[PDB]
RNA sequence: UUAAUUCCGAUAACGAACGAGACUCUGGCAUGCUAACUAGUUACGCGACCCCGGUCGGCGUAACUUCUUAGAGGGACAAGUGGCGUUCAGCCACCCGAGAUUGAGCAAUAACAGGUCUGUGAUGCCCUUAGAUGUCCGGGGCUGCACGCGCGCUACACUGACUGGCUCAGCGUGUGCCUACCCUACGCCGGCAGGCGCGGGUAACCCGUUGAACCCCAUUCGUGAUGGGGAUCGGGGAUUGCAAUUAUUCCCCAUGAACGAGGAAUUCCCAGUAAGUGCGGGUCAUAAGCUUGCGUUGAUUAAGUCCCUGCCCUUUGUACACA
């Protein structure tokens, strides 16, 4: 018996990426070429298909905790606003990639938009994570 | 692979500017004035060139289109506001700006506030702070 | 009382009023 | 137990002065004051002047 | 006074040095590699990278900070 | 720096100069004992007798103390 | 394993501190046993103290210095693991032995001093106590590798592995040895 | 010269300009019964060991 | 008959001498208490400077005001208790009754 | 079967963790993970000092939970690996024979006191005039 | 001898009072006590998924107070032992133990021509008192720049920058008297700063399990004033306001200055301390390079002295006493 806490969370966002990319029924936006990812940001993602990834990423999050938002997506995804010479600060993610990226794990039937706000994870989804979580414990047995 | 092939391009020319092919493209290409690493990353995507080689290592006709890309941006679905000059006075275009066409636009533009006598032409005349800094302390070796 | 003010500003309230 | 009064300000000229008058047992320092000692500082106007009255 | 530069690529005869010598050393790191070849850390990591799954050089170590391999063994 | 002060010493040495009858070498004993006979407000200062009480008459028995 | 406790996998015994005068100050050996150069402390809580601290903490702790590496020490644990790896390599000896071996060749034995007379001033020669010797010898062999790794592509890991491996050797080529052997040299010169 | 252990026995006084180099009574783990004084940097315990270059020389006792 | 009393006080022991009588209160009129569920203080701290100048040395003042709330519910029609609560009242602490 | 459960506690800081032991077999998870998928893994081995201390035959009677709360990443770590070692010396105290776990303390106590006795120290509060609790701003002369 | 005019010793002194201490708050300890639907846990029934178990901050109600909360008492005293000492006061080490010195608040007699009349409707005297030094209104200035100082912020890189991924806090605060302006979840729109929608909250109840940063894991870089650093400058777009030019602030592209660890001189600091790191409170329509608090990561060195700079005492000398 397996889930998705028994396996290496790390490797655990390349197994899910790996086989939405594999389904590619994924919704991608046509700005994933130009954009960058949050304001506090310098460059663009070095990865050219790193929107699956972020999809993994949400997906797994969502199984976690379920019930979150957007705005707890632009916070989880927030890191160093490094103001030249002024000091440092925090700064969220992006709304809009978090967004798509949740409404394309809607266009998917994984999420499901419950009551109290947020999306919670739909039992095809669960099924889902759980049997990729059994292949990649195979993977690294 | 790995060892260095024949028509190595190790000193380039891209708009009379001497650019190196040791340094990747996406950070090669940056050496022209009016592209920054931002700008270089999105082209070197936008035309699909594989940024993983060297600017020693790419084709000739992968450095004209690219060429091509860098100059008309538009024709090939590039956002409006990434542009450096967006809604000129002028011609009302947003167009990007290359290697001396940005010294062109930047002279015009100073000795445009300076003969239209804008209090930011009389500054940049004096050659003082003009986004309104304290100078009672500060640009010090500027003036000797 | 319907302007149902915090028990903090009640008591800092109070204090000034007593002095 | 004990008492303490200290008039201040400017008596017979121009110059200020602090008079003490002092008897008995008096505490300080430490947490026993805030129960123990009662203070009340007073202002008084005088022609020439201001002059403030502390009773401990 | 004095500068360094190093091989973006591979000269002929540094190849060669590379694939006689590399080998042979007990201390197999991207930066000794770097040093004892006068090529950029860059082509280091890609050259060690081939000969480990080329499947010549034994790896200790990975790390993102640090990668490290040796000589494989004789018997 | 643990020097006891007058309060604990004079205090002790009149607890021990009445009450020999009672006290001990135990600390907690005479802890007790002290708490009943002595109105001592502080607890610190009560624990801080006490101890100065069971240390002089650990020395009472081996031969002249003075004070 | 309820007997032995290999150091992350360098064993605890078959480590011998030769010099009888350092080794009560080097702690390396069947209590001071532990698998993590990691701990909580309290080494600054009394006078000697600090000398039961297993002198890998000792050295994961001297190493994290200048500023920007104040209160690293998962970064300094990963350092100290690549270099005994490293030295396992060059070397073929228990990376613990070479280290305090290298410990031991660094610890001066003299050093110079202002003393009395009171009135004008001198400087004489005196002795420096063991844990002196072993304090200044983690000390001097930590800012070795250090600055020797300073804008160079030869990293923090490899600097160490040589100060240690060259240090335990008695070399007089790691900062340990070369500074050692100048501050003796001054102690004898005005001794 | 060969390099000599000599054995703190008793720590006697502190000394230096700033207090800075403790004064010890020293007893020879070679020579029985020579017992010297010396100068020593850094803190030193009661029953313990120096590596002193010379075991001739000695400090002046205050 | 569940009914929430609340005490809301700057000074303690006040306030446990109002908890204990009003414990004693609900046993001896033969209800239902739910015992006295101690709320988290709230220390309301300002620091001002000391000096009305700025002539000396960068010297603070430390002013705190802690506030302390008890609330005990119980299982009684209003009137019993309302006249349990309309006696034994001190400056110090403030009462609020709540039916709903 | 009837209850063989002890909840106990292990504080290193603000940080905290509840062992909840309980008789099964051996299985030991941190928040339903298991030991050696709880990062940072630099501190993989102060997880399993416990283990690799008393071996995995004392463990093969219990199943300790750990929820854990507060604090950072290696507080929480010194925290659980002291909650788990104090869950089972607490567990053979109530239902095993005394002289096993006077054996397990003993075992533990002369390795790291630290297992079983928390670390009492906490961050000093700051004072004015200073960007710290001690430290204090730069002075001017002239 | 002590942190201490702190004590015990010698002793024409004995007994005391202020300041030190004691005291109040604070930090660490209780599987002992009183309590909990504005806090949980454990068991349970149900529900979802993986192959009987496993996971759940998915749903729900009988026990209990381990974790959270805050009340009452307890506990620690140089108390036990081994040394040193006039054998005293006390100091050093070691067991047991949650602590073997947590940190602040308060603070004497006497003084300074120290600061504040720009905190006061504390306030003597003087000035002015209609063309006002009263007050309102609209404009600018308080920032001006060959210059010399002082407090700070960001750097000089590989013990690093960039891009992903993984993972953990504690103090607070939050809708207003005149007073207008609150904290924000969530659903759509926009790359971004933002806009619109319905909600919760006067707060252990909602923002919230406050998914903070450093750190951690995996890449790209490779000793090059470089992807270090981000000053200066150009262009466009949002928000606050009745109004932003002498850019309020924030966002997007472009421009890429010195700076390669810093002369004389000098500062702060000994344990959860220095330092790195971010988060709240103050000011606040807008708003932190400041300050005042908070946690996270967490050391090297020292347990000493009168050499340096200060201040304090005793002896001695004096023709000084507004000294």
């Amino acid at each position: 018996g397996v889930t998705v806490k028994d396996v290496n969370q790390q490797e655990f966002v390349r197994a899910l990426a790996a086989f939405l990319k594999k389904s590619g029924k994924l919704k991608v936006p046509e700005w994933v070429d130009t954009v960058k990812l949050a304001k506090h940001k310098e460059l663009a993602p070095y990865d050219e298909n790193w929107f699956y990834t972020r999809a993994a990423s949400t997906a797994r999050h969502l199984y976690l905790r379920g019930g979150a938002g957007v705005g707890s997506m632009t916070k989880i995804y927030g890191g160093r606003q490094r103001n030249g010479v002024m000091p440092s600060h925090f700064s969220r993610g992006s709304k809009s990639v978090a967004r798509r990226v949740l409404q394309a794990l809607e266009g998917l039937k994984m999420v499901e938009k419950d009551q109290d706000w947020g999306r919670k994870l739909t039992p095809q989804g669960q099924r889902d994570l759980d049997r990729i979580a059994g292949q990649v414990a195979a993977a690294k047995k | 692979s790995l060892v260095i092939p024949e028509k190595f391009q190790h000193i380039l020319r891209v708009l009379n500017t001497n650019i190196d092919g040791r340094r990747k493209i996406a950070f090669a290409i940056t050496a022209i004035k009016g592209v920054g690493r931002r700008y270089a990353h999105v082209v070197l995507r936008k035309a699909d060139i594989d940024l993983t080689k060297r600017a020693g290592e790419l084709t000739e006709d992968e450095v004209e289109r690219v060429i091509t890309i860098m100059q008309n941006p538009r024709q090939y679905k590039i956002p409006d506001w990434f542009l450096n000059r967006q809604k000129d006075v002028k011609d009302g275009k947003y167009s990007q700006v290359l290697a001396n066409g940005l010294d062109n636009k930047l002279r015009e533009d100073l000795e445009r506030l300076k003969k239209i006598r804008a209090h930011r032409g009389l500054r940049h005349f004096w050659g003082l702070r003009v986004r309104g800094q304290h100078t009672k302390t500060t640009g010090r070796r500027g003036r000797t | 009382m319907a302007v149902q003010i915090s028990k903090k500003r009640k008591f800092v309230a109070d204090g000034i009023f007593k002095a | 137990k004990g008492c303490e009064v200290v008039v201040s300000g400017k008596l017979r000229g121009q110059r200020a002065k602090s008079m003490k008058f002092v008897d008995g047992l008096m505490i300080h320092s430490g947490d026993p004051v805030n129960y123990y000692v009662d203070t009340a500082v007073r202002h008084v106007l005088l022609r020439q002047g201001v002059l403030g009255i502390k009773v401990k | 006074r004095d500068k360094l530069n190093n091989l973006v690529l591979f000269d002929k005869a540094t190849y060669d040095k590379l694939c006689k010598e590399v080998p042979n050393y007990k201390l197999i790191t991207p930066a000794v590699v770097s040093e004892r070849l006068k090529i950029r850390g860059s082509l280091a990591r890609a050259a060690l990278q081939e000969l480990l799954s080329k499947g010549l050089i034994k790896l200790v170590s990975k790390h993102r900070a640090q990668v490290i391999y040796t000589r494989n063994t004789k018997g | 720096g643990r020097v006891r002060t007058k309060t604990v010493k004079k205090a002790a040495r009149v607890i021990i100069e009445k009450y020999y009858t009672r006290l001990g070498n135990d600390f907690h004993t005479n802890k007790r004992v002290c708490e009943e006979i002595a109105i001592i407000p502080s607890k610190k200062l009560r624990n801080k007798i006490a101890g100065y009480v069971t240390h002089l008459m650990k020395r009472i028995q081996r031969g002249p103390v003075r004070g | 394993t309820p007997d032995i406790k290999l150091f992350g996998k360098w064993s605890t015994d078959d480590v011998q501190i030769n010099d009888i005068s350092l080794q009560d100050y080097i702690a390396v050996k069947e209590k001071y046993a532990k698998y993590l150069p990691h701990s909580a402390g309290r080494y600054a809580a009394k006078r000697f103290r600090k000398a039961q601290c297993p002198i890998v903490e000792r050295l994961t702790n001297s190493m994290m210095m200048h500023g920007r590496n104040n209160g690293k020490k998962l970064m300094t644990v990963r350092i100290v693991k690549h270099a005994f790896e490293i030295i396992h390599l060059l070397t073929g000896e228990n990376p613990l032995q070479v280290l305090v071996n290298a410990i031991i060749n660094s610890g001066p034995r003299e050093d110079s001093t202002r003393i009395g007379r009171a009135g004008t001033v001198r400087r004489q020669a005196v002795d420096v106590s063991p844990l002196r010797r072993v304090n200044q010898a983690i000390w001097l062999l930590c800012t070795g590798a250090r600055e020797a790794a300073f804008r160079n592509i030869k990293t923090i890991a490899e600097c160490l592995a040589d100060e240690l491996i060259n240090a335990a050797k008695g070399s007089s080529n790691s900062y340990a040895i070369k500074k050692k052997d100048e501050l003796e040299r001054v102690a004898k010169s005005n001794r | 010269q060969p390099i000599k252990l000599a054995r703190v026995t008793k720590v006697l006084g502190r000394t230096g300009s700033q207090g800075q180099c403790t004064q010890v009574r020293v007893e020879f783990m070679d020579d029985t019964s020579r017992s010297i004084i010396r100068n020593v940097k850094g803190p030193v315990r009661e029953g313990d060991v120096l590596t002193l270059l010379e075991s001739e020389r000695e400090a002046r006792r205050l | 008959h569940r009914i929430r009393i609340t005490l809301t006080s700057r000074n303690v022991k006040s306030l446990e001498k109002v908890c204990a009588d009003l414990i004693r209160g609900a046993k001896e009129k033969n209800l239902k208490v739910k015992g006295p569920v101690r709320m988290p203080t709230k220390t309301l701290r300002i620091t001002t400077r000391k000096t009305p100048c700025g002539e000396g040395s960068k010297t603070w003042d430390r002013f705190q005001m802690r506030i302390h709330k008890r609330l005990i519910d119980l299982h009684s029609p209003s009137e019993i208790v309302k006249q349990i609560t309309s006696i034994s009242i001190e400056p110090g602490v403030e009462v609020e009754v709540t039916i709903a | 079967g009837p209850l063989q459960s002890v909840q106990v506690f292990g504080r290193k800081k603000t940080a905290t963790a509840v062992a909840h032991c309980k008789r099964g077999n051996g299985l030991i998870k941190v928040n339903g993970r298991p030991l050696e998928m709880i990062e940072p893994r630099t501190l993989q081995y102060k997880l399993l000092e416990p283990v690799l201390l008393l071996g995995k035959e004392r463990f093969a009677g219990v199943d300790i939970r750990v929820r854990v709360k507060g604090g950072g990443h290696v507080a929480q770590i010194y925290a659980i690996r002291q909650s788990i070692s104090k869950a089972l010396v607490a567990y053979y105290q109530k239902y095993v024979d005394e002289a096993s776990k006077k054996e397990i303390k003993d075992i533990l106590i002369q390795y790291d006191r630290t297992l079983l006795v928390a670390d009492p120290r906490r961050c000093e509060s700051k004072k004015f005039g200073g960007p710290g609790a001690r430290a204090r701003y730069q002075k001017s002369y002239r």
